[PDB]
C-alpha cells in the first residue's frame, strides 16, 4: 500500500553536490517522521539523519560524519523529504534509503524506500550500448539483451514495458578491465510464441539519462 | 522523558 | 558504542534460532531495540520494534526480547525464505545517533545440491560491426554457490578477455553468475567455435556456439 519512491541517485565528483528526493504515497506525509540510512557496497547499515514532523520540532538531526555537509529538509505540501549532500567524499558512496514512520492507534509503522545509489568518484558517467541477444528447436527459447560498458551502476531492465515478468532473469553486472560495467538480462519464452509475439527489452540507465528499447528478433 | 522509536525517533508515548 | 552481533548463524529448517545483539548502557540500556531483515539486494524491512512488538504483516514466528544491555530475536519454524541478514538497532543517547548492529547472516541448512543451467550467446552482427563482440555465458540455479568457468576456442583454452562475476544469491536462494569473453570481430571469425564450460563440484556443463 505504502510507497517511498527515491530519486536523484547517480555519479558525483568528489567535493560535489547531489540532492536525493524521497516522495511518499499512502502515508500522510505531514504526520511522518522522515529519516535516511545509508549502506556502502557490502557493508552494514549506517544512520544518516532524520527530520521531525512540523508538530514535533520540525528540526533535523545528523550523524557526526555528515554534520554540516548534509542537509535534510521536508516539503509537506508535495509529500517529499530531501537529502541535500555537499562536499561529497568517496567514503559517502552508498545506497541511501529513506524511511517514513508514523504512530497510529498505538501502532508504530516504519516503511523504507527502495534506495538510491550514490557514487562518489572522479570517473565519468557513461551510457551503455544495448545489444539484443537472439535465440538459435526446443520447447522454450532464451533471448536476451546485453547491456555493455556503462558507468556508474545501476541499470534496470524490463521486458515489453514490464508486462513480461515471468521467466525474466537480469544478472549482476561484471566490472570490465576498463572500469566499465556490463550486464545481461534474459527471458525464457515458449518457442511457439516466437514470431507471433514481439519481445523488447527496456533498458534504463538514469545516471546518464539513457533509456533504450531494443526489439529482440529471430535473426 | 519521552519514549521515541526508530531512525526517525518518532514520538511513541511517555 | 557499537551493537555487536555474531557474523553468521546456521540452523536446519522447521527449527529455531536466536540471533543475539549486545550493546551498552548508552543505547540498549536507555532505549528500546528494533530488528530488521534484509534479503540480498533488497531494502531492509522492520520486523520488531519497541523490543518485542511485531511490525504489521510480520509473521508470529518472529519474537524479540530485551534484557539489560542485550537483545534477542527468535525465529521459530525456520523456512528457507528466512535466509537474510538480521540487524538489531537502537538509539544511543551519548552520541545522539541511531546505531545499527553489525548484523548476522542466517543460513537455513538443508538446501539441496543443484547443477547450474548455462546459457551461451554468440556475438551479434550489431556487436561485430561496433567492434564490441562479446560472448555471454549466463549461469544460474546452482547450489552451493561455487563454480569454475573455463572458455575454449577450438578446444584450446582461452584466458585473455575473460571476466567472470562472483556468484550471487538469487530470489529462490540458488546462485547465479555470468562470464564474458571479449573478442575482436576478427577473432570471432578466426575460429570454428568457442565454448563456455562451467564446473560445479562433481558436475560439468559445457555449451558451444559458432559463427
Amino acid at each position: 500500500e505504502v510507497h517511498l519512491v527515491e530519486s536523484g541517485g547517480g555519479l558525483v565528483q568528489p567535493g560535489g553536490s547531489l540532492r536525493l528526493s524521497c516522495e511518499v504515497s499512502g502515508l500522510t506525509f505531514s504526520n511522518s517522521w522522515m529519516s535516511w540510512v545509508r549502506q556502502a557496497p557490502g557493508k552494514g547499515l549506517e544512520w544518516v539523519g532524520f527530520i521531525k514532523t512540523k508538530a514535533d520540532g520540525g528540526t533535523a538531526a545528523y550523524a557526526e560524519s555528515v554534520k554540516g555537509r548534509f542537509t535534510i529538509s521536508r516539503d509537506d505540501s508535495k509529500n517529499t523529504v530531501f537529502l541535500q549532500m555537499k562536499s561529497l567524499k568517496t567514503e559517502d558512496t552508498a545506497v541511501y534509503y529513506c524511511q517514513g514512520a508514523v504512530v497510529i492507534s498505538h501502532e508504530y509503522i516504519e516503511i523504507w524506500g527502495q534506495g538510491a545509489l550514490v557514487t562518489v568518484s572522479s570517473a565519468s558517467t557513461k551510457g551503455p550500448s544495448v545489444f539484443p541477444l537472439a535465440p538459435s528447436s526446443e520447447s522454450t527459447a532464451a533471448l536476451g539483451c546485453l547491456v555493455k560498458d556503462y558507468f556508474p551502476e545501476p541499470v534496470t531492465v524490463s521486458w515489453n514495458s514490464g508486462s513480461l515478468t515471468s521467466g525474466v532473469h537480469t544478472f549482476p553486472a561484471v566490472l570490465q578491465s576498463s572500469g566499465l560495467y556490463s550486464l545481461s538480462s534474459v527471458v525464457t519464452v515458449p518457442s511457439s510464441s516466437l514470431g507471433t509475439q514481439t519481445y523488447v527489452c527496456n533498458v534504463n540507465h538514469k545516471p546518464s539519462n539513457t533509456k533504450v528499447d531494443k526489439r529482440v528478433e529471430i535473426k | 522523558k519521552s519514549i521515541r522509536i526508530g531512525p526517525g525517533q518518532a514520538f511513541y508515548a511517555t | 558504542s557499537v551493537l555487536t552481533q555474531p557474523p553468521s548463524a546456521s540452523e536446519a529448517a522447521r527449527k529455531s534460532v536466536t540471533i543475539s545483539c549486545s550493546g551498552g548502557s548508552s543505547n540498549i540500556g536507555d532505549d528500546s531495540v528494533s530488528w530488521y531483515q534484509q534479503v540480498p539486494g533488497t531494502a531492509p524491512k522492520l520486523l520488531i520494534y519497541y523490543n518485542d512488538r511485531r511490525a504489521s504483516g510480520v509473521s508470529d514466528r518472529f519474537s524479540g526480547s530485551k534484557s539489560g544491555t542485550s537483545a534477542s530475536l527468535a525465529i521459530n519454524g525456520l523456512q528457507s525464505e528466512d535466509e537474510a541478514d538480521y540487524y538489531c538497532a537502537a538509539w544511543d543517547d551519548s552520541l545522539s545517533a541511531y546505531i545499527f548492529g553489525s548484523g548476522t547472516r542466517l543460513t537455513v541448512l538443508g538446501q539441496p545440491k543443484a547443477s547450474p543451467t548455462v546459457t551461451l550467446f554468440p556475438p551479434s552482427s550489431e556487436e561485430l560491426q561496433a567492434n564490441k563482440a562479446t560472448l555471454v555465458c549466463l549461469i544460474s540455479d546452482f547450489y552451493p554457490g561455487v563454480v569454475k568457468v573455463a572458455w575454449k576456442a577450438d578446444g584450446s583454452a582461452v584466458n585473455a578477455g575473460v571476466e567472470t562475476t562472483t556468484p550471487s544469491k538469487q530470489s529462490n536462494n540458488k546462485y547465479a553468475a555470468s562470464s564474458y569473453l571479449s573478442l575482436t570481430s576478427d577473432q570471432w571469425k578466426s575460429h570454428k567455435s568457442y565454448s563456455c564450460q562451467v564446473t560445479h563440484e562433481g558436475s560439468t556443463v559445457e555449451k558451444t556456439v559458432a559463427p
